[PDB]
């Protein structure tokens, strides 16, 4: 079906538990954009 | 979680010496919580090394015109000033919440955004599918105009892919 957020919506689950631990995919990659 | 109606793929390209092997792809996901957690551990778009670039795509369209789901596509083009004045950041997010949000009716026809680091200028760009449907085209730039505020001396530019790859062509402008 269509799944349609609004600006809102989105930035309102930016603080969730989930949305602050970091991302699974880290792989053996050494960039410059990962934050410190 | 939070699904999204479709999976994205974050892809970063920094300069290194490899040709076409400096696009790095780097993770994908299909909710709202993935994609802060990704967005929420890595730089902001000001803080990136020039010559690099974020691209955010749809699962299996690479972040290159050549791709068959961008072949016949073309992209809206936002130039912006390198000083500090402009809203990079917030703008480069704005551009992807209205991705991941789907923001646009022909969403079918959204194949990603792109955000170029480099020396004289910065530009973001919104990649749909067909150059040649002006309905599709138009009603995704002026969803960007209305939800980027971009005011009024600034100007949407879509330029087909085709005219890339040659001081490039628009066909339209918003």
């Amino acid at each position: 079906p269509h799944m349609r957020y609004s600006k809102v919506d989105l930035l309102a689950l930016r603080y969730e538990g989930k949305s602050r631990q970091c991302s699974t995919r880290l792989e053996l990659q050494t960039l410059g954009f990962w934050k410190i | 979680k939070h699904p999204l109606m479709n999976v994205w793929t974050l892809w970063y390209l920094e300069n290194d010496r490899s040709w076409e092997d400096m696009q790095n792809e780097i993770t994908s996901f299909d909710t709202v919580e993935d994609f802060w957690s990704l967005y929420n551990h890595i730089k902001p778009p000001s803080e990136i090394k020039l010559g690099s670039d974020y691209s955010l795509f749809k699962k299996n369209i690479r972040p290159m015109w050549e791709d068959a789901a961008n072949k016949q596509g073309g992209r809206w083009v936002i130039t912006l000033n390198k000083s500090s004045k402009t809203d990079l950041d917030n703008l480069w997010l704005d551009v992807l919440l209205c991705l991941i949000g789907e923001a646009f009716d022909h969403s079918d026809q959204i194949c990603g955004a792109v955000i170029n680091i480099r020396g004289k200028s910065n530009k973001i760009s919104i990649w749909t599918a067909d150059g040649n449907n002006e309905e599709a085209a138009l009603e995704i730039g002026h969803k960007l105009r209305d939800a980027l505020r971009l005011g009024r001396n600034n100007s949407l530019q879509y330029q087909l892919h085709k005219d890339t790859m040659v001081n490039v062509k628009s066909i339209y402008t918003l």
